[PDB]
C-alpha cells in the first residue's frame, strides 16, 4: 500500500541502475524517505502604508 | 451541458452522440433537442 | 534584389503547399525563416504575400508547430483588418480558413475578438 | 598608541567580568553593538590569559564575509606586532595565510569550517569557536550552530561564543537551553532619526526631493548616501537627478551621482573611496552593499526609504522569485547606524512612526527558509544524520523544500534506493561546487557517450558561478564582436575564456570586447581549484584516455557538452509548446516561461529569426517581472534526453 525507507545507522555502489528505479519511483522516493523518519506583487512606487 | 457550455463548438450532433454512448442511454433525436432548448434557458449553474 | 521576384516567388510556394496536402513540411521548412523576416520587416505587396505563403503553410506543419505559427499569424491579421487593399484582403480570407482548424484557436475567442469585425468588414 | 587606543575600546573595560564569565560556562553569548570591539579584541584576550597555552589547538573566528575575515586579521596584525600569516591568520576560500604550527587565531570564513566537518567531525584542533555576526544568518551559520548543538554533550571542554545583535540574542539563548546573555553596549556618535507625518504616495520623488532639501540648506562638508532596491531604480534616479542638476542655477555647488552595487563593474566602484574635493558634494546611491560589507568615509546623512529585494525558492516548481518586500525592523536599524561613521548624523525615512512599529517586522527571513536545501541535506547525510525532521535546528526548512531535495539527490545518483549514499555522492561533498555541477564534471570523464570533454566542461563550469558580472553593458554587444555562430549562451562561455587564454590572460584583450577583467581572474581562480579536486578523484587520469584512445576534435564537442548538462541538470528542461515555452517536470505543470533579455537565444529568437528549438535546457528559473529563464543550451536532438536520463523522461516523452 505505502512504502516506507528507513536509514542504515552507523561497500559502496557504483550507480543506481535502473532495475532500482521501476521498484521505487522518484516520485514515492521523496515521500518514503520522510515517511520512514516519522512525517505522517507590490506596486512599483508606494510608501509602507500608500492606501 | 452547461459545465462546457461556456466555449462549446458547433456540432451539436457529435455531443448529442457522446452524451447518449458514455451513459448507455439511447434517446430518440427530436426528443433530445426538446431538453437542449430547456438547458439553453437555465440562469444558475 | 528585386522585389517583383520576391512576391511571385511567395505566390508559388503558396499553390505549391496547398496542392501538397498534407505533404511536404520536410520541404518547405527551408523556407519559414525568410518568410517571417520578410513579414516583420515589411508592409504592403511583400508583406500580404509572405503571409499568404506562410498561411498555406500551417496545415502540413505538426500541431505543435502549428499553434505557435498561428498565434503569430493572428496577431498580424488583427493588426492589419482595417487594410483597404484587395491583396491584403484576400490574405486575412485565407488566414481565417486555414487558422480556424487549429486546435489552439478556441470557439470563444473566434466569437469575442474575430468574428464581430469578420462580419462588418 | 595602539596599546593606548585599545583601552578606548567598549569591551576591555568589561573584559575581567567577562573572562569568569567564559571559564564557569560553556556557551556564552554576547549582546553587543555594532563597533563595540567585540570582534577583535575578544580572542586577543585569550592568548594574553594563556588559553590556548602548550596545547596544540587554536583559536577559530567565524565571520560570514570573506572580504571582512581578511580586513580584519589586518588589525589584529597591527595590535599585537606581528606581521600577517604567523600568529594571526585567516583561511578563507582563495588565500590560505597560515601556518600549521605558529600561526595562534585564525579568522575563517562560514562556509570553511563546515568544510573540516566533512574530514573531522569532531574539531580536535580548536579549543574556543566564536561565531561573529550570527544576526546575519547565512546557510553556513545556522547549519554551523545546529551542528554544534550535537557536539557539546561528545566535548565538554570546547568553548562556543557567539557575537549577536540586540534583538536577535534571545532567540539563541533558548536554542542552546538558557545560555547566559552576556551585554556589552558600546555605540559611537548617536543618530537622530527624523520621519515623516503621513504615507507618501512615489517613494522615488520624495527621494530625490529629500536630496534637494539637505543640498540646497545644510552645512557643509556633507555626503548623502540613499538606499533604493536594486539596479533599476538607481538608473532612474541617475537619470531624473542629471536633469535637475543643470536645471538648477550655476550658484549651486556641483553634485556627483556614484551608484554602487554588487554587478556594477569594479572601475567605477573604486570612485566612492575618492575623497570628493572642496565646494562639491558627493550622493552616493547603493542597495545593500552599503549597510554591511563596506565603508564610505564622509556619509553623514543616509535616506532609507525601507524596501529591500529578497528572493525566495518555491520549491514545488523549483523557482526562484525575486520581490521587493518592506524590510524589518532589524535592517532598519543597521541602515541608520551608516550614518554615525565619523561624527554626528542625520537618518531621514520615508514613512511614519505609526507604520514602522504596526506594519514593519522583527526579524527579517532566515536564509534555510528561503534558499535551496540540495546541497546541504548531502552534507548533512553525509556526516551521519539520519534524522532531518527531528534535526535540532533552529528555524525548520518547510517539509516540500525538504522533500525535493531528497528525490533530486536521487535522480542524480548520489543516494541509493535503500537511503545509503553511493560512490558518486560522495563526490559531490568533496567537490566545492553544488551536487548539480559535480555530475557534470563526473559524466564529463566516465560515461560512455560522453566521455573526453571535461577539458571543457570545467571551462563552463567556472563560467556559470560568475554569469551576472562577466559583461559590461549589454551581453550581445559583447557577445557579436567575440564570435557570431552561437547558438546556445554555454558555448559563449567556452569560447570567451577560450579566446582569453590565448591572448594569455592579458588585461588588456578584456576592455577590447567589455569584458569585467576583475571578474575573470576570479573564473580562473576557479577553474584552477575544480582542476584540482578533479586530479585528487582521479578523474583526469580517465578523462585523458578517451581522447588519446578515442580521437574526437569535430564539431562532435559541442554535442557531448549538451550531453553532460543533461545529466547533471535532468529537471531543468522546458517544451516547446503553443503559448511559448513550458516546464516539463511530471510534479509541476506548465508555467509558460519565457527567454530573459540577456540570453543569446533571445538575440537569435527576435533579432534574426532562428525557429525555436523544441527543448531547451536553462540553468536559473527566476522571475522578476514575470517567469524567466537564463542561461540557455539548445538541445537539438530528442533522443538525447532518454539516452542520458531514463528514470525521468523514458515516461514523460
Amino acid at each position: 500500500k505505502k512504502l516506507v525507507i528507513k536509514l542504515s545507522e552507523n561497500p559502496l555502489v557504483e550507480y543506481v541502475t535502473e532495475k532500482e528505479y521501476n521498484e521505487v519511483p522518484v516520485e514515492e522516493f521523496g515521500d518514503a524517505l520522510l515517511r520512514g523518519m516519522g512525517w505522517e506583487i507590490h506596486p512599483d512606487g508606494l510608501g509602507i502604508g500608500a492606501k | 451541458l452547461k459545465e462546457n457550455e461556456e466555449n462549446e463548438d458547433g456540432n451539436i450532433e457529435e455531443r448529442k452522440e457522446k452524451i447518449q454512448h458514455e451513459l448507455g442511454i439511447n434517446i430518440d433525436s427530436l426528443k433530445f433537442n426538446e431538453l437542449v432548448k430547456l438547458m439553453k434557458n437555465i440562469t444558475d449553474y | 534584389d528585386h522585389v517583383p521576384v520576391r512576391i511571385v516567388t511567395a505566390h508559388t510556394l503558396s499553390t505549391l503547399a496547398e496542392n501538397s496536402y498534407p505533404y511536404g513540411i520536410e520541404v518547405f521548412n527551408v523556407v519559414l525563416e525568410p518568410l517571417w523576416k520578410g513579414i516583420r520587416s515589411h508592409r504592403g505587396k511583400v508583406l500580404s504575400s509572405f503571409l499568404k505563403a506562410v498561411g498555406s503553410m500551417i496545415p502540413l506543419m505538426d500541431p505543435e508547430y502549428a499553434g505557435y505559427y498561428t498565434t503569430e499569424a493572428m496577431r498580424i491579421i488583427r493588426r492589419e483588418f482595417d487594410s483597404p487593399d484587395d491583396e491584403m484582403k484576400k490574405t486575412i480570407l485565407l488566414v481565417l480558413q486555414k487558422c480556424s482548424a487549429v486546435e489552439s484557436i478556441t470557439p470563444k475567442f473566434l466569437r469575442e475578438e474575430i468574428a464581430p469585425e469578420f462580419f462588418q468588414k | 598608541t595602539i596599546q593606548e587606543a585599545r583601552k578606548l575600546l567598549p569591551v576591555h573595560q568589561y573584559k575581567d567580568e567577562l573572562l569568569q564569565e567564559i571559564k564557569k560556562n560553556q556557551v556564552l553569548i554576547i549582546m553587543g553593538e555594532t563597533g563595540s570591539g567585540k570582534t577583535t579584541q575578544l580572542p586577543q584576550y585569550l592568548v594574553e590569559d594563556g588559553f590556548t597555552d602548550q596545547g596544540k589547538l587554536q583559536i577559530a573566528i567565524t565571520q560570514p564575509r570573506r572580504v571582512a575575515a581578511t580586513s580584519v586579521a589586518a588589525r589584529v596584525a597591527d595590535e599585537m606586532n606581528v606581521v600577517l600569516g604567523k600568529e594571526v591568520g585567516y583561511q578563507i576560500r582563495f588565500e590560505d595565510k597560515t601556518t600549521p604550527n605558529k600561526t595562534v587565531l585564525k579568522y575563517m570564513t562560514d562556509g570553511m569550517l563546515l568544510r573540516e566537518f566533512l574530514t573531522d567531525s569532531k574539531l580536535s584542533k580548536y579549543s574556543c569557536i566564536m561565531i561573529d555576526e550570527a544576526h546575519e544568518r547565512t546557510l553556513a551559520t545556522d547549519i554551523l550552530i545546529g551542528l554544534l548543538k550535537d557536539i557539546l554533550p561528545q566535548r565538554p571542554t570546547l568553548k562556543l561564543l557567539i557575537s549577536s545583535a540586540t534583538m536577535n540574542a534571545k532567540k539563541f539563548s533558548e536554542f542552546f537551553d538558557n545560555c547566559p546573555i552576556f551585554n556589552v553596549p558600546g555605540r559611537r556618535y548617536p543618530v537622530d532619526i527624523h520621519y515623516t507625518l503621513q504615507p507618501e504616495a512615489n517613494y522615488i520623488h520624495a527621494a530625490i526631493t529629500t536630496i534637494f532639501q539637505i543640498h540646497t540648506t545644510q552645512s557643509l562638508p556633507g555626503d548623502i548616501l540613499v538606499f533604493l532596491t536594486g539596479q533599476e531604480e538607481i538608473e532612474r534616479t541617475k537619470t531624473k537627478l542629471e536633469e535637475i542638476m543643470s536645471k538648477l542655477g550655476s550658484r549651486t555647488k556641483q553634485m556627483i551621482i556614484t551608484p554602487i552595487y554588487a554587478n556594477l563593474p569594479q572601475e567605477q566602484q573604486l570612485k566612492i573611496f575618492q575623497p570628493t574635493p572642496e565646494n562639491c558634494r558627493k550622493v552616493v546611491l547603493a542597495t545593500n552593499i552599503a549597510e554591511t560589507s563596506l565603508t564610505i568615509d564622509g556619509i553623514r546623512y543616509v535616506i532609507d526609504p525601507g524596501f529591500v529585494k529578497e528572493n525566495s525558492y518555491v520549491p514545488s516548481t523549483g523557482m526562484t522569485q525575486l520581490l521587493t518586500v518592506p524590510c524589518s525592523r532589524a535592517s532598519v536599524d543597521q541602515r541608520a547606524g551608516r550614518a554615525g561613521r565619523v561624527g554626528p548624523g542625520k537618518c531621514f525615512r520615508i514613512f511614519t512612526k505609526w507604520s514602522y512599529l504596526h506594519e514593519l517586522e522583527l526579524m527579517p527571513k532566515p536564509e534555510i527558509t528561503r534558499t535551496n536545501l540540495s546541497n546541504t541535506v548531502l552534507l548533512l547525510l553525509s556526516l551521519g544524520v539520519t534524522d532531518l525532521i527531528k534535526f535540532p535546528l533552529m528555524d525548520k526548512p518547510s517539509i516540500p523544500t525538504l522533500r525535493k531535495s531528497l528525490e533530486n539527490l536521487y535522480i542524480l545518483g548520489a543516494l541509493n534506493s535503500k537511503g545509503t549514499i553511493t560512490r558518486l555522492g560522495k563526490m559531490m561533498c568533496e567537490f566545492p561546487c553544488e551536487p548539480e555541477f559535480a555530475k557534470v564534471l563526473y559524466t564529463a570523464a566516465t560515461h560512455e557517450q560522453c566521455q573526453g570533454v571535461l577539458e571543457e566542461c570545467l571551462t563552463i563550469v567556472s563560467m556559470l558561478h560568475e554569469t551576472p558580472s562577466l559583461f559590461i553593458g549589454q551581453k550581445r554587444d559583447a557577445a557579436a564582436s567575440v564570435l557570431s555562430e552561437v547558438e546556445s549562451d554555454h558555448i559563449l562561455y567556452l569560447e570567451i575564456f577560450n579566446q582569453w587564454r590565448n591572448s594569455k590572460f592579458s588585461r588588456s584583450w578584456c576592455q577590447d570586447h567589455k569584458i569585467q577583467f576583475k571578474t575573470m581572474l576570479r573564473v580562473r581562480n576557479i577553474r584552477n581549484q575544480l582542476f584540482r579536486c578533479s586530479e585528487k578523484v582521479g578523474l583526469v587520469e580517465k578523462n585523458d584516455q578517451a581522447r588519446m584512445k578515442i580521437g574526437n576534435i569535430a564539431g562532435y564537442i559541442n554535442a557531448r557538452i549538451t550531453r553532460c548538462f543533461i545529466s547533471g541538470f535532468p529537471m531543468n528542461i522546458v517544451q516547446l509548446g503553443p503559448t511559448g515555452y513550458q516546464t516539463m517536470g511530471r510534479s509541476s505543470g506548465g508555467l509558460n516561461v519565457s527567454v530573459h533579455p540577456t540570453s543569446i537565444l533571445f538575440v537569435n529568437h527576435k533579432e534574426k529569426a532562428q525557429r525555436p528549438s523544441k527543448y531547451v535546457l536553462y540553468q536559473q528559473l527566476m522571475l522578476t517581472s514575470k517567469e524567466f529563464i537564463r542561461d540557455c543550451l539548445v538541445i537539438p536532438k530528442e533522443e538525447w534526453l532518454i539516452d542520458m536520463v531514463p528514470q525521468i523522461f523514458k515516461d514523460l516523452i
